[PDB]
């Protein structure tokens, strides 16, 4: 048992007709610090594999060095390994997963909320969701910590149900988990104004987009507000 | 000379041998003979059972470790139960853990190393079986030979046991015919039961002597044994 220290705040994602997107910004809070900004919590695995990271810092490194050996380790007497025997997003998911349970199992949790996002070899997008006590689950729309409170509902409102995924596109999708992202930098007193976008997709393959910035906000109807009630000036 | 390097699996002899790991070998060479064959679609095990009066059972010889591998020993039945029990466990922990099949490849790596163990090390001894691994994953199909040595190789064909040398010259000979019955099961299975054939002296393969097995494509491991092989005699 234990309490995180250094922490990442949301992780979003959802899935589009060719692939899916997932984005996280880049801090790493120390309680009400905004201590660190050049975190990365996005952790591509391979080209059709993208980690995010949310909770306890230390535990993510802890968590980036286990997928680097997964990937050491798959490659061993593998001749396959860039190609029939590649780790896919499932294998990543399900390991993780295990991971997070057996800790959680043994009463010494990895402190995190993760969603790992990919296509697999057919060409099916994944999506799949694993939190510190090892709970999991699917939907076209994921998102954690505040994302799930502020996320969810916009991303939803583009893919509803299933039928939804092939009826959507990449534009429509980045544009949904871009202005998702501008709502929690909004509302949320532990996000960062910069993240990380990954979109990994059937046809394009894995684009990785660093620096992203939240821009277009609305902050002028700011001047006109004054007082908490009854004050005029 | 042999009498003097012979008393333990810890021992090389003046030359360079083990004849422990030897001595196993021939454990093999007295066990009744099996055949293994696969073309691009599927992979068939054909074994002969002995009995040891006409009025006790033809003990089997055919295991299954998964939906998509099994295999064939020649030799100590009780090792080979202990072999492919480990095998039925790594197995096991590829789809639990990852979510992902065991690759032929890697099944007979873990093998090898299993037994590798007991041929350097003081008060074991080496496994007195011959094993054939046949198995369709996702790279298609594929036949194993394991020895007690710890050696496995990947063969388009192969036989082992008592003059398993006459069905083995067959196959290297019907090479280019077999290996491409593709999409035809009971081809692949009939001319393993001529390879088996051709290490026949004793008698001839009968209904309840006759054991096959057979996994592909979109066929899971199943064992035919009885009158489900009578319209291969």
């Amino acid at each position: 048992t234990q309490q995180p220290i250094v922490t990442g705040t949301s992780v979003i994602s959802m899935k589009y007709d060719n692939g899916v997107i997932i984005a996280a910004d880049n801090l790493g809070s120390y309680g009400s610090l905004l201590r660190f900004n050049g975190v990365e919590r996005l952790i591509p695995v391979g080209d059709n594999t993208v980690v995010g990271i949310s909770g306890d810092i230390s535990d993510m490194q802890h968590i980036e060095r286990l997928l680097k050996d997964l990937v050491t380790e798959n490659a061993y007497d593998n001749p396959l390994a860039d190609a029939e025997e590649a780790l896919e997003p499932s294998y990543i998911f399900e390991y993780l997963a295990t991971v997070m349970y057996q800790r959680r199992s043994k009463m010494n949790p990895l402190w995190n909320a993760i969603i790992v996002a990919g296509v697999q070899s057919n060409g099916d997008q994944f999506l799949r969701y694993v939190n510190l006590l090892g709970v999991t689950y699917s939907s076209p729309t994921l998102a954690t910590g505040f994302g799930a409170h502020m996320a969810n509902p916009l991303l939803r409102k583009v893919v509803d149900r299933e039928s939804d995924i092939p009826k959507t596109t990449v534009q429509v999708a980045e544009e949904a988990i871009v202005n998702a992202m501008r709502v929690l930098y909004y509302r949320d007193a532990r996000s960062s104004r910069n993240f990380s976008l990954a979109i990994i997709d059937k046809n394009t393959g894995l684009t990785f987009k660093k620096n992203l910035q939240v821009e277009n906000m609305k902050w002028d109807f700011a001047k006109d507000i004054k007082g908490y009630g009854t004050q005029k000036i | 000379f042999r009498n003097n390097y012979d008393g333990d699996t810890v021992t090389f002899s003046p030359t360079g041998r083990l004849f422990q790991v030897e001595y196993a070998l021939e454990a093999i060479k007295q066990g009744s003979v099996t055949v293994g064959l696969r073309s691009n679609t599927h992979a068939v095990l054909v074994a002969l059972k002995r009995n040891a009066d006409e009025l006790s059972s033809y003990q089997k010889k055919i295991i299954k470790c998964d939906e998509h591998m099994g295999l064939s020993l020649a030799g100590l039945a009780p090792d080979a139960r202990v072999l492919s029990n480990y095998l039925r466990q790594q197995c096991n922990y590829s789809s639990l853990v990852f979510n992902r099949k065991l690759a032929v490849e890697r099944a007979g790596h873990l093998l090898c190393d299993k037994a590798q163990k007991n041929t350097q090390s003081y008060g074991g001894r080496p496994y007195g079986v011959g094993l054939l691994i046949i198995g369709y994953d996702k790279s298609g199909a594929h036949l194993l030979e394991f020895q007690p040595s710890g050696n496995v190789t990947e063969l388009y064909g192969t036989a082992i046991g008592a003059r398993s040398q006459g069905a083995k010259t067959y196959l290297e000979r019907t090479l280019d015919t077999f290996i491409k019955i593709d999409g035809n099961p009971d081809e692949l299975i009939k001319a393993g039961v001529e390879a088996i054939s051709q290490s026949l002296r004793d008698e001839s393969l009968t209904v309840d002597n006759l054991s096959i097995a057979i996994v592909g494509k979109d066929t899971p491991f199943t064992i035919y044994d009885g009158e489900a092989v009578a319209k291969y005699i």
